[PDB]
Order: structure tokens, then C-alpha cells, then sequence
């Protein structure tokens, strides 16, 4: 009845949007055929009914290298997808951020529309966008600017979240990282919503330390990333004794128009022998999550302030010992607020548990919560990447391959500038100021 | 004869409204599926209030459930105690107002009361003699807060000669449940006070406690938080659905209640609470009975009434008692408790007794206090929505659909007016 | 009518306690279930002095049981003997006092003092007319002494104008429980004597004594220890429970047994008392009653009698008799005995007489005794508290949680007073 | 309920810990893997209940050298302990009193306390602390000194009894012990309430002697310590006819702030076969564990004099016969108190038979007494152990090794003159005053 798109770019898109429409499937009781086997509506929010018994998603897989999406459509799950929305190009962006905005990534652009607008108008609720694109990569970057300048100007006011993938501070996989990152963020500043933040070894060093893996694949990763996203969802997929929609989530985050960069967070975070000698109550689970070690960025949040907080419990939750949970955080020492936000606290509760992926790293557990933080941390890692981005560009390394695909210098001069304006914004809502 | 129209908005209306009539059902002896099987005709006397007659000895209730999301109303619809309602009454939206004013006034309020105001018309020619309206929504909610007084507008010019009863969900001091809460508020406030004639002003978290503390409840879900609230408010109306000694009714209740017109937030209570284990050592009497409602322990709203006076005191019995223990015990609540009235209202003790006991108790009671003690509630909201305010947060998103400075410094400037009046009234001799 | 409130404190008084409602259950006839089972109508006459009438003919008991400690009430809850108890007596802290005046006046007790006396105030509210207090305590421990005064302190405060009685166990000595005693019942006394009326002080090694050579016991636990002071407990009480030729009441006691505000600190006695197997030897008669009261031998207080004199004197006979026999008797004890009664007190005995005999006796009496021997235990304790106090012992855990220097200065400087009057007025002519 | 965590240091606690934590789930009823077949609470004071059936213990196994942890792990007893609580180190402190403290001993005491943090925030009514170390040991004694300074910072006022284990006058395993002894008293006498002293020669005097063993391997010294151990927190577990708790110990055995070193002894200790020819009255067992041949430290209680007792029956155990016992004890001339203490002893009953573990030296006995004395009859003993000590230090003999790892020579003046106030404070207040 309420519809939301999701819209995957880049190898990091497909690859996180393989293991979420793993989940989703295993949610809803979808085998991988279409077939099957609270329940009946609830899937028409994701998955669109033809006339048979098939289900298939609405998903729209775009990408300029296609050896990805070949193993995509050659895996397990070759019979879900629509084939026309699988959209492939012939060569990537090699992370060039002008290849994939201006030279070749305006060739394609017209026809991944066309699959938008097709799908858009098969439904009838249209909600809002959701978009699972990571950072460093060229034609992640490249492609999302272009799509979110083209998505905006065709649909005026609708909710707009991305799943973004921030750049880490040592763990490091492309050279140049800081001139994707920057041109990113300043393009898309002014159309997106809320754009959450992951850091790929936070969730290694999670996954080392919480759940005890020595072999942490991109599978394993893949997996925990992926259930952050659904339980955000389930609001809007099932009921709850207090619903949240995708707009509350907008609303009850965002404070200023600039500042609407949260970061997620999920727990419980245990492995099956750990799971006979835990009891899993409520109380230490909202502990555990508001935890510094177990947040999802490579930022302490002791470093800085809390601005807003959201709390999802999903499974058999009391809204009493909820209530007394955050009410002992709320006059917990380590954890201080904003002083201009008295109340910082939205929760929603949902009936359903969370369902276990055969075969993954986590225990069966009853109940799950996950946590989105807007707080002033964040804005430690901005003035890092721009201190990087500073020093490389201080001696012009790298630009001849940017100029020459399309862009000037001018260009590089109004991103730094605009990121000055938003650390500058940043650190002064968050510190005090008198009257 | 004298019909009641109930209205729910939000998501807490659909949910209260669930387990309201799920309580009439009973009082009522009407089967879920919506067939008499009951055996005394003392319920028929006057089952036109709230039920409607039909086809075949058929039953449906006066209630009119909407909201704009939908997801509230496949809960009520698919769930049981649904074969009894009117689905043209199910109305809904396409998308919730997201815990904003400005959806629940400008954007989705345009097409959805329209629609809602039509069933209004056709509820109202269909009864007989309207008596009034009964509202139950949240002003912490979008839908709920902004919707509820836009309806409340709409119903106003439409029927100038009437009163309406709201049962609001106050927010709490401890704690919050949305992250903006004093901008729906503030807002909601200053709509109701301009037209609206009572609003019974109800917690969450005070009604926490009760249920940990006096009935011994370990896990206090949504379920029996709202089983407590439907009990109060069927005392309420149980006047004039049942025959008693000293009868009231809505009508009775406003004037008696109401001194000014800026001063009716009401607080209401209910006793006798016992746990099923703890039952049998206790005498239910009238002693007790008023004893359990005079203490700020036993009380819905999370405000102690010792910082306060009580300005005017109902109390609707259930049951059978003697007026003359009734009033004898409440010669000794006011001897004894002398210092916590108002001088200039004497008597300001209103009784009213009924004769039909609620379900699986002897007697019973409710309690309706019109009090001083809501000025610390209005001032600590006040406080936390100026605050708020000054730094100019979260505004962005009430002036980007309608609004603008205006009325958001003319409904602050009204709002300190109110708690102005209301302690000068206090602290007058 | 002439209904008394009673309060247990500390380990002791909740294990006397236990047991003190055993006998008060099979005097009137009840069940353990709560429900009367007995024959004779007498009983049901004065009932509601004790306990409270209820629901369905159900009698709940007027006790507060309240320990800083949960490991006491586990007991009486758990066991037998708890399922007609009201649960909201059931006072428990979380720690106990930990043998320490401090933790129990002071840090600890004012934390939990003020729930209990919160149900004081509900207690008895149905309770028409206050007879007293009554409340079972020890002055050795930290519980059953320190917030014990603090109760009598707060208490005394409510109800100035009324009488209460505490039914102590003063410290033995030959064998001490705990190491520091003195300090523990020290500070108590030199509270007790300003805020209490009538103080009945009982032993240890007394009632170990009695329970060895005169009922022919080699192994007495505690449950054959407190059975011995709860039959003089209730024997004080029946008085006004049960009709009699010549009655008494809690009021009574008191008029005749307090020469003097300070002086208050009584003896008691019961009798007779033989072994079941020993029983067919004796003649039960008014006889040697009498006689085997005035004994050094059956005296439940561990101070013999013979170094000083009786100032006053009680007999609270039981069973049925003649007065002339009860004053042929006294008069006897008096012309024999004359040398330990005061000169200056003429006729110093009180004798009361009841109707109803004590269970599986023909006839039984209580003997109750401001006798001046007392003067005796106070000065042993005051030396034994002189000893530790300059060298300072075990007081830097009494100054660390609230105390200081001066205040054990003062205890002592009013307890030598106290025992100075004590025998100035033995010696006084 | 009433709650009281266990610190295990070093390899002396982590081996007594084995023989302790197994003998509770013997008194409890609960088998080694978890499961089960007076009885209803009781063991919410130690083991902590999992929502299912499961109970693991409130025990936090710390050490350096994984060496004896993982004898632990792989023990019989694999199950019951939580996973994360035992924590190892990577190599021990080697007896050095400095490494343990300041250099390899700080670097790891962080994980700790994190564990003690999360363990005391999830029970209710936290006590104090139980610390099972010894005081030869480079890892018993230098972090145990520091866990003191980390847990009394954290809770002010608590009780803290470290149940140690004196070194031997002529026995004598290390070579370092009176360097170690000295300094670990020295910091840890301002921060513990009550600690108990052992001696490993006493008991095998005891175990020879009384008990008739001739193979007297730790095993069998530590099930007899073991036993101390249990009775002493027995009335916190089990009901009786006069309870004691943490609390009623600690102030009545502590006439003075410093003076709180007691020592244990248990009674009665007899073979099976010698069982027979014994009735194992009440009026005896009093009298045997009074006797100068039965305490648990090789010091005669004929040389000094006791200040302070207490006693603990458990079972068939009638009062009359208690206080009638103590009361020929007291008039009795070989047993003499001080002037200043006109009374000096402390009873509790229990109900409950102590048990005993299968295979074990001690028969079954419906009777048990625990007798406390603090004495002086143990300031003899510190004379001696500071006479080793300002022995070897008078010509700076392995100062080397303590210097070169964070001392200095002045800070060992301190603890020289604070064991020279200790010995004539604890004399002078044993000895009669003027006046
Ligand atoms: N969490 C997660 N991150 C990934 C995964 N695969 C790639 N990434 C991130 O993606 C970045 C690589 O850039 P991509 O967006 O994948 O670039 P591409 O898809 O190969 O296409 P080009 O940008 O044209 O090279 C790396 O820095 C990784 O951090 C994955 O499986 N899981
Ligand atoms: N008494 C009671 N209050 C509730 C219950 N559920 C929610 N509430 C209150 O109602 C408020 C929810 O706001 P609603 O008006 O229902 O919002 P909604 O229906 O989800 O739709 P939006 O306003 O668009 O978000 C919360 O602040 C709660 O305090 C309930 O079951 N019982
Ligand atoms: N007559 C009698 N006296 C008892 C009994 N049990 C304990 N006592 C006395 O009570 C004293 C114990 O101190 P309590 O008042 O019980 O202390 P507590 O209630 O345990 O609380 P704390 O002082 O904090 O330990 C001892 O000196 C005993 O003489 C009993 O069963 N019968
Ligand atoms: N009673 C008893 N004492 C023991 C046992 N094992 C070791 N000890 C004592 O421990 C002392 C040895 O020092 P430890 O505390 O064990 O040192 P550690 O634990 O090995 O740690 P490091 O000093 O770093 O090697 C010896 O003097 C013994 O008296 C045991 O099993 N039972
Ligand atoms: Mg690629
Ligand atoms: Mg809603
Ligand atoms: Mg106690
Ligand atoms: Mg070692």
C-alpha cells in the first residue's frame, strides 16, 4: 500500500543488496523460486505480486562493470529479479568520479530512469527512495550523484535515504579516496534526507571481538550490514505496538537541514556458544547497544555529544522496562545530551522477532534492537577526510586525470569550501552557546 | 435518547478505542458477533446511547475510527471484536503524518476531513437526539494531535449548541516518547483551549506505576495500560447508560466542573485497585473506596496533588452504597484534609451513584479532579518547548509545509497566559 | 473496640512473633487457612481487638512484621502459618543492620522507616478507638534495637496521647550472643526511657534455667524457648480479650506500675509449669500457684529477687477461682515475705481475675514485678560498657556512619542517673 | 537479592577456586553441566539464573600466564563458568611484586574491571567483594594490590575480605617471599576490611595428624580449605536460627581500623574409620576446634591471647547446649582475652548439614563449627617475616630486578616503617595500658 524503491549502485550496492534481499526473502517466507511453502498486506510494500505466485522485487540493479551483475544473474537467486531491471554497462568509472558523473556516466543515465519511472508508476503509494551505494568507489560515486540530481528533479518532495559506506581512517582500499569522498559529499549534501554511515573495520573489529571470527569474509560482513537495514524497515513491513514510518525516521533525526548524517547500530551481537550462558533481557540489551565498542563507526562517541537517538525492539519487548531502560541511560554519567534537546529519545516497537539466516555467524535471539545516532562524533571524521583530501590536493597530484575527464580546478575550490561550511556548522551546534 | 458519538484519532485512539469497546461489550451483554445474549432487559432500557439497533436484532456501534496511516486499521479489521463495527466507519489515509503538525493540518488534514466530516453528518441525522461527542487521541502523535483539532474545528461550527468530552494522553515528565514532542503540544494546547469545553488529561508512566506498584504487575504491556484507562472512562458515561440514585450526566459533569472557560483539564482516578492474589485480605467498603482515591499514590495523572489545592471533586460511584456513608466519608475527607481545598469554593464536592456494580467487583468508584496541580505540568512543557524553541530546532520542517514565526510565537505567548491565570486564580483570596 | 497496633522489629521479635500468633490462633478458634472453626460464641465477643474482620468471614491479624534483612520473612512467608497474614505487612529491607546502632537509626532505617509507618497510619484506620502498641523487639541487635527506636520515636509523635508497651529481651549475663552489646543496648535505653511508658524486660539463661530443671528439658531449641513467652505475652493481653470477675486492660497496668516516669522496666513470670510426665503428681489449686510464683526459681529474668524488694506487684490469674483463696494467698505471701516489699508503698499488689483458662489447664497465673532488683542488671551493663568505651574499641565504626564522642557521653551520664534514682528511692526513707 | 562477586588471582585462587566453586553447586544441588534431577531464593546469591534452566557462577577468573586457565577450560567444570569472564594474560609476573603492579600488570587490568563493571551492574543488591589470592606470587599479590586501588575507587564503601594465604615461617616455595610479603601488605592494609591468613604447612600438620593421610597433594589441601570457605558464607545461602551476614563479620571481628587480620579454623576433621569410634557431641566439637593442634596457622594461640571469636554450627545444633559450651570455654585458663573485651564471642545456626564431596578425606558429620580469632597471637608472626626481610635488605639483595621495573629505593622505607607501626600498634593495644 506504501511503496519504497531501493536502488543499488556500484559492486559494494550489489553485493550488500544480494545479502539484503537474502534477509528480506527469509523474512517474508519466500523461497528463492518465488513459491512458498501475521502472515497472509505486508509483501506488497517490497515485493510486487504478478498473477501467478511469483513474487518479484522492486529493485533496480545498475552498474557500468558487468562481471558483478553476472554473478548476480548467475547465482542462487537468478530467478528473483526481473531481468530487465538488472541494467550493466561495459566499463566502470576506475574511480574516477568524472568518468562516472560526466563522460560516460550520462550514457546510461536515461535508460536506468526509464526503469524508475516504469516501476514507479506499477505502484500506487510511492513513499520514497532507498539507495545502497558505498563511497570510494568511482561509478558508486559517480553514478549516485547523477541519479540523485535526476531523481529530484523528477520527483519533487519524497523521502530520500542512502546507506552510504564512509571511508575509514587506516583501513584503506583505493588511492584516491579522499577526492571521491569529497566530491560526494558535496554534490549530494542538499538531496539527500539522511544518509547512514558504516566503516568497514568497525564491523571487523566487531565481529572479531563480539562474535569471536577469525574468517570474517565479505559474506560475514555483508550479513550484519544487512540486518540493520531490514529492522529499520519492519516498521513499515509489519505492525508494532508503537510504528514508526519512514518519515518519522526522517523527522525525529534531523534537526537542521545540514545536518542529517546519523550512523546505525545493532544489537545483540553474540555467537551460539556464548548464547546458553546469556539471558538476552531487555535492560542490558539497551545497555549493550548504547555500549561505545559495540557502535558501527570508527568513532568513540565519548569524543563528542549525542544529538538524537532512535531505539527499534522487535520480538516479545515490554514498553515498561523499555521505559525504564532509557530512563537510567538518560542519567547515566558517561552519556550526555545536547543541552537545546531536553528529550532525545524516539522508540518503536514491532511484534515480530527477528528470523536467523541459515548458516550465519549470529544465534537465534528474541529480541533485536537497533540504534540510530545523530550525535557530534561524526564530525571528527569529516575534518580527517578533509585533511586528507587537503594534502593531496595541496600539490595538484592526481588532477590531470580529473581535468582532463571533464572538470577545472574551480570545481575542487567550491568543494572545499563547502565542506568548511559544514564542519564549521557542525562543531558550532554542537558546542554551547550562551542566551 | 441522548446519543453519544465517539470519534478515535491516532494510533493510541484505534488501541484505547479497542479495548473501550471491548469493556461496553460487556456491560452491554452483547456477543462479539454482535447478538444479545444476555438476560436482564435493564441493559435494553437504554442501549440506543452507544449501540446502534438494526436488521435482525443486529448491534454496531457509534464509532467513528480513523487515521492516516493504515496500519492501525488492518490490526482492528483482521483481529477479533471486528464483525461488530461499520466498515464505512473504517476510514484511512495513505500515509502516517510522521509526528508532524503541519501533515496532520495543511497536507493530509485537506482530503481526510472532508471525507471523515460526511460519515459525521450521516452518523448524527441517523440518531435521534444528539447529546454530545467523545474524542480520544494523543498530543504527542502527528495524526492523533493534528488531525484530532482539526476535527475538533469542524465539528464546532457545524454544531455551535453542543459539548464534547477529549481524553487526551498528556505527555510525561520522566519520559518522552518522540523526540519532538512540545511542538505538537504547544500547539495542540492552544487550538483545544480556544474550542473545546473539557479535556480529561491522562499520563503514561503515572499509570506505569500503578500497575507495578498497587496491582503487583511484573511486565506491564500496552494491553493492560489500556485495559486501566477503558475502566475510567466507562465510569464516566455509565451515568446515564445505567438507571441510579442520584443520576448525572455530561451535561451535569461540565457545569459542576468547569468555573471558567480556560480552566478545564481535568484529572481523573479509579478505585478500588487490587491484585488477584491480594483480594481477599481487604474489605471492599466504602471506607476504603475513598481513602484508595484521596491519595496522590492511586492517582492517573503523574502529579501529586500536595503542591496543589484541588479547585472542584467528583466522585461517581458503582454499585450499591448508603448516600449517608458516602457523604459521611466525605465530611471526613474534607475535615481532615482541609489545608488542600480552595477557600472560595465551599462544598466544592460533587457525588453521583449508580446502581449496576462493574464487572467482578462489589462497588467501585471514579474520581475527577479538577486540581491546581496541572500548572506544574503546563510549566515544565512550557519550559522544555521554550528551550526548544530559542536555538530554532527542528523548525525547519513546520515553516517548509504551512506555518511560519507567527504562529508559533502567538501560541507560546497564550500558552504563558493560560498558567498566568491559573495561578493568579490560585493565590487569589 | 480498644483495638492495639502490633510491630515486630528485628530478627527476634518476627521469630517470638512466629509463634505469639500460634497460641492467640487456638484461643479464638482459628484455622490456619484464616477461617473460624471454633464452638463457643465467647470467643467471637471481643474479636476484632486483635484481629480484623473481612471478606467471606476471613480474620486477618493487626502485625507489622519489618526487617532490614530479607532472610527472616523468607521464613514466615515460605512456612506455615503465612498464608493469613496481609502481604502488604510483609516490610523487608535489602541489607541487614548489621549488629550497628549506626545502620539502623541513622543511614539504613531512615530509608525504609517511612513505608512502615505509612501502613502504621493505614494500618488500623478501620480500627475505630487505640488502645496502644504493642511491639516485641531485642536490645541486642542492630534491626530489632536501632530502627525499633526510631519507630518509637516517630510514632510517638502521631498518637501522643496513648500508651505503648515493649516487650523487650535484655541482654544475660553469663553467655553474650554478640561481642558488642554494651554498645548496642546502651544507646538504646538512654532513648527508650523518654519515648515509652512500661518496658518488660525477659532473659536467656533464665528461660534456659526453667526450661531445664522445672519442666525437665535437657535439649531446648528456640521453638520450645519462645512458646514460654508467648503464653506470658498473651497472658498480659487476655485481660481485656476475655470477660473476668475483676478486669484489667493495657491501661491498667500502667497506672499501677509506674511509681515514677523512669522506673518502668518490669519482671515477668508465668506459672505453673511441669513436665507432662511429672503432671499427675501435683494438685492443680490456687495453692501452690501463688506460691511458685514468689520464687527465685520461676522467674523468667535472670536477677535474683533476694537482693532487693518488690515495689509493685502483678497477678493476672487465670481459669476460673475464688478472690478470698487469690487474697487468702497474697495475704499469706505478704505476712511471710514482708521483709521484700518497699515501706512506703502500702498494699503493693494488683490482682486481676479472668474467666476463659489457658489451653489444657485448670488454672494458670502471670506474675508481673517493677521490682528494684532490676539495678543490678543495669549496673553490670554499665560496666561492662565503661570497660570498652576508653579504650575506644569497636567506636570507629559508630563514629563513621553518623555518630560522634559526645553522644555516647551523654547515653552514660543518663544511664548512672538512672541507676542512681533506682536505688535512691530503695534506700529512700 | 543480597549479592557478593569472586575475584580469583594468580594460581593460587584459580586452584582453590576449582576445589571452592566446587563444592557450591555440591551444597546447591547443581550437577557440572548445569542441570538438576530447603529447595524452593538461595543461589540468586551466587549463581546468577539464564533464563533457561543453565546457572553460571558470578566468578571472574583473572590471570598472566595462561597456563592454569586453561587447565580451567578444559577441565571437568567446562561448562559451568561464563566464557568471557575467564580472562588470561599472556606471560606471568614471574614472582616480581613490580612487574604485577606497574609495568605488565597495568596494561591489563583495564579488561578486568570491565568485566567486574558489566558483572555488578547486572545484579541488584551488590555486597562486596570476595578475593581469593596468595602472597608469594608475582600475580596474586602485585595486581591483586592494584584490583583493590581499581574496585574501591569504584565503590566506596563496601565490605572487602581477601581470603589470603600466609606464607610459611619454614616452608617455603619462592625465594622472594619476604620482598613480596611485605610490600603487598603494606599497600593493601588501608583498603581491606577483613583478611583471613592460611598457612600451607599448618594444614598439612593438620592432614597428617588428624586426618591420617599420608599423600596429601593439593587436592586434598585445598578440599579442606575449601570448607572455610563455604561455611562462612553459609548463612547467606541458607536460613538458621540466628543469621550472620557480610556486614555482622566484619564488625564483629575489627576492635580497630588496622588491626583486621583473623585467622580460620574448622572442626571437626576426622577419617571415616575414626568416625565410629567418635559420638560427635556438641559439647566437644567446641572444644576440639579450640584446642592449640587444630588452627589453621602454624602459631600457637598458648603465646598470645584472643580478642575477638566466632562460631558457626550448622545442623542437629540446639542453642542450650551452644552458650552452655562457650560458658565453660571462657572460665577455662588456657584460653585468656583481654582486659578491654569483657565479651568476645559470636554464634550462628544454621539448619543445614555441611556436605561432603565424593572421594574426599573428611567423613560425613551432621555437625560443623567455624571458628574466626583474631588474635594477637599473629603478631609473632609478622615479626618473623619482617625479620627476613630487613635481612636482605640490609644489603640490597635482589633490589635490582624491582628497581629496573618502576620502584625506587626510597619507596621501600615506607613499607619498613609501616610494618614497624603495625607490630607495636598490634602489641601495644594486646598489651595492657597505664591508667
Ligand atoms: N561492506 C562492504 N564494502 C565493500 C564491499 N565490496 C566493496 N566494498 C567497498 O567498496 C569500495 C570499492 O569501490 P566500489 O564502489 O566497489 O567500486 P566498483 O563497484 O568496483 O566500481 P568502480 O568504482 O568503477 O571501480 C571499497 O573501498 C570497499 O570499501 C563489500 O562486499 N562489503
Ligand atoms: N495509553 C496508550 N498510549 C499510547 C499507546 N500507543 C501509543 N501511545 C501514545 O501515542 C503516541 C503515538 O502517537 P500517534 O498519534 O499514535 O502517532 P501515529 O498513530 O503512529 O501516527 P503519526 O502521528 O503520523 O506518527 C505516543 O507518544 C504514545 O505516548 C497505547 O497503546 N496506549
Ligand atoms: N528469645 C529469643 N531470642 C532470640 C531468638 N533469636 C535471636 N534472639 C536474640 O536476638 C539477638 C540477635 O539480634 P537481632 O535483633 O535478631 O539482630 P537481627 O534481627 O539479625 O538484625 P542485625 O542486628 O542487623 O543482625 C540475640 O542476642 C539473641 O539473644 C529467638 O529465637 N528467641
Ligand atoms: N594452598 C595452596 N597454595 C598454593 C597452591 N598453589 C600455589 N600455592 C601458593 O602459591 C605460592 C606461589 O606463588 P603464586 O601466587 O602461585 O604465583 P603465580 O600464581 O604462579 O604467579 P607468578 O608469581 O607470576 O608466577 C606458593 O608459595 C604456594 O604457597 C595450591 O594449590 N594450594
Ligand atoms: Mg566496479
Ligand atoms: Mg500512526
Ligand atoms: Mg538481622
Ligand atoms: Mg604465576
Amino acid at each position: 500500500m506504501r511503496e519504497c524503491i531501493s536502488i543499488h549502485v556500484g559492486q559494494a550496492g550489489v553485493q550488500i543488496g544480494n545479502a539484503c534481499w537474502e534477509l528480506y526473502c527469509l523474512e517474508h517466507g519466500i523461497q528463492p523460486d518465488g513459491q512458498m511453502p501475521h502472515h497472509h498486506d505486508s509483501f506488497n510494500t517490497f515485493f510486487s505480486e504478478t498473477g501467478a505466485g511469483k513474487h518479484v522485487p522492486r529493485a533496480v540493479f545498475v552498474d557500468l562493470e558487468p562481471t558483478v551483475i553476472d554473478e548476480v544473474r548467475t547465482g542462487t537467486y537468478r530467478q528473483l529479479f526481473h531481468p530487465e531491471q538488472l541494467i550493466t554497462g561495459k566499463e566502470d568509472a576506475a574511480n574516477n568520479y568524472a568518468r562516472g558523473h560526466y563522460t560516460i556516466g550520462k550514457e546510461i543515465i536515461d535508460l536506468v530512469l526509464d526503469r524508475i519511472r516504469k516501476l514507479a508508476d506499477q505502484c500506487t503509494g510511492l513513499q520514497g527512495f532507498l539507495v545502497f551505494h558505498s563511497f570510494g568507489g568511482g561509478t558508486g560515486s559517480g553514478f549516485t550523484s547523477l541519479l540523485m540530481e535526476r531523481l529530484s528533479v523528477d520527483y519533487g518532495k519524497k523521502s530520500k535515504l542512502e546507506f552510504s559506506i564512509y571511508p575509514a581512517p587506516q583501513v584503506s582500499t583505493a588511492v584516491v579516496e579522499p577526492y571521491n569522498s569529497i566530491l560526494t559529499t558535496h554534490t549530494t549534501l542538499e538531496h539527500s534526507d539522511c544518509a547512514f554511515m558504516v566503516d568497514n573495520e568497525a564491523i571487523y573489529d566487531i565481529c572479531r571481538r563480539n562474535l569471536d571470527i577469525e574468517r570474517p569474509t565479505y559474506t560475514n560482513l555483508n550479513r550484519l550490514i544487512s540486518q540493520i537495514v531490514s529492522s529499520i524497515t519492519a516498521s513499515l513491513r509489519f505492525d508494532g505496538a508503537l510504528n514508526v514510518d519512514l518519515t518519522q525516521f526522517q523527522t525525529n533525526l534531523v534537526p537542521y537541514p545540514r545536518i542529517h548524517f546519523p550512523l546505525a547500530t545493532y544489537a545483540p551481537v553474540i555467537s551460539a556458544e556464548k548464547a546458553y550462558h546469556e539471558q538476552l533481557s531487555v535492560a542490558e540489551i539497551t545497555n549493550a547497544c548504547f555500549e561505545p565498542a559495540n557502535q558501527m563507526v570508527k568513532c568513540d562517541p565519548r569524543h563528542g555529544k549525542y544529538m538524537a537517538c532512535c531505539l527499534l525492539y522487535r520480538g516479545d519487548v515490554v514498553p515498561k522496562d523499555v521505559n525504564a531502560a532509557i530512563a537510567t541511560i538518560k542519567t547515566k554519567r558517561s552519556i550526555q545530551f545536547v543541552d537545546w534537546c531536553p528529550t532525545g529519545f524516539k522508540v518503536g516497537i514491532n511484534y515480530q522477532p527477528p528470523t536467523v539466516v541459515p548458516g550465519g555467524d549470529l544465534a537465534k535471539v528474541q529480541r533485536a534492537v537497533c540504534m540510530l545516532s545523530n550525535t557530534t562524533a561524526i564530525a571528527e571524521a569529516w575534518a580527517r577526510l578533509d585533511h586528507k583530501f587537503d594534502l593531496m590536493y595541496a600539490k595538484r597530484a592526481f588532477v590531470h586525470w580529473y581535468v582532463g575527464e571533464g572538470m577545472e580546478e574551480g570545481e575542487f575550490s567550491e568543494a572545499r569550501e563547502d565542506m568548511a561550511a559544514l564542519e564549521k556548522d557542525y562543531e558550532e551546534v554542537g558546542v554551547d552557546s550562551v542566551e | 435518547m441522548r446519543e453519544i458519538v465517539h470519534i478515535q484519532a491516532g494510533q493510541c485512539g484505534n488501541q484505547i478505542g479497542a479495548k473501550f469497546w471491548e469493556v461496553i461489550s460487556d456491560e452491554h451483554g452483547i456477543d462479539p458477533s454482535g447478538n444479545y445474549v444476555g438476560d436482564s432487559d435493564l441493559q435494553l432500557e437504554r442501549i440506543s446511547v452507544y449501540y446502534n439497533e438494526a436488521s435482525s436484532h443486529k448491534y454496531v456501534p457509534r464509532a467513528i475510527l480513523v487515521d492516516l496511516e493504515p496500519g492501525t486499521m488492518d490490526s482492528v479489521r483482521s483481529g477479533a471484536f471486528g464483525h461488530l463495527f461499520r466498515p464505512d466507519n473504517f476510514i484511512f489515509g495513505q500515509s502516517g503524518a510522521g509526528n508532524n503538525w503541519a501533515k496532520g493540518h495543511y497536507t493530509e488534514g485537506a482530503e481526510l476531513v472532508d471525507s471523515v466530516l460526511d460519515v459525521v453528518r450521516k452518523e448524527c441525522e441517523n440518531c435521534d437526539c444528539l447529546q454530545g461527542f467523545q474524542l480520544t487521541h494523543s498530543l504527542g502523535g502527528g495524526t492523533g494531535s493534528g488531525m484530532g483539532t482539526l476535527l475538533i474545528s469542524k465539528v464546532r461550527e457545524e454544531y455551535p449548541d453542543r459539548i464534547m468530552n477529549t481524553f487526551s494522553v498528556v505527555p510525561s515528565p520522566k519520559v518522552s516518547d518522540t523526540v519532538v514532542e512540545p511542538y505538537n503540544a504547544t500547539l495542540s494546547i492552544h487550538q483545544l483551549v480556544e474550542n473545546t469545553d473539557e479535556t480529561y488529561c491522562i499520563d503514561n508512566e503515572a499509570l506505569y506505576d500503578i500497575c507495578f506498584r498497587t496491582l503487583k504487575l511484573a511486565t506491564p504491556t500496552y494491553g493492560d495500560l489500556n485495559h486501566l484507562v477503558s475502566a475510567t472512562m466507562s465510569g464516566v458515561t455509565t451515568s446515564l447508560r445505567f438507571p441510579g440514585q442520584l443520576n448525572a450526566d455530561l451535561r451535569k459533569l461540565a457545569v459542576n466542573m468547569v468555573p471558567f472557560p480556560r480552566l478545564h483539564f481535568f484529572m481523573p482516578g479509579f478505585a478500588p485497585l487490587t491484585a488477584r492474589g491480594s483480594q481477599q485480605y481487604r474489605a471492599l467498603t466504602v471506607p476504603e473506596l475513598t481513602q484508595q482515591m484521596f491519595d496522590a499514590k492511586n492517582m492517573m495523572a503523574a502529579c501529586d496533588p500536595r503542591h496543589g489545592r484541588y479547585l472542584t471533586v467528583a466522585t461517581v460511584f458503582r454499585g450499591r452504597m448508603s448516600m449517608k456513608e458516602v457523604d459521611e466519608q466525605m465530611l471526613a475527607i474534607q475535615s481532615k484534609n482541609s489545608s488542600y481545598f480552595v477557600e472560595w469554593i465551599p462544598n466544592n464536592v460533587k457525588v453521583a451513584v449508580c446502581d449496576i456494580p462493574p464487572r467482578g467487583l462489589k462497588m467501585s468508584s471514579t474520581f475527577i479532579g479538577n486540581s491546581t496541580a496541572i500548572q506544574e505540568l503546563f510549566k515544565r512543557i512550557s519550559e522544555q518547548f521554550t528551550a526548544m524553541f530559542r536555538r530554532k530546532a527542528f523548525l525547519h520542517w513546520y515553516t517548509g509545509e504551512g506555518m511560519d514565526e507567527m504562529e508559533f510565537t502567538e501560541a507560546e505567548s497564550n500558552m504563558n497566559d493560560l498558567v498566568s491565570e491559573y495561578q493568579q486564580y490560585q493565590d487569589a483570596t
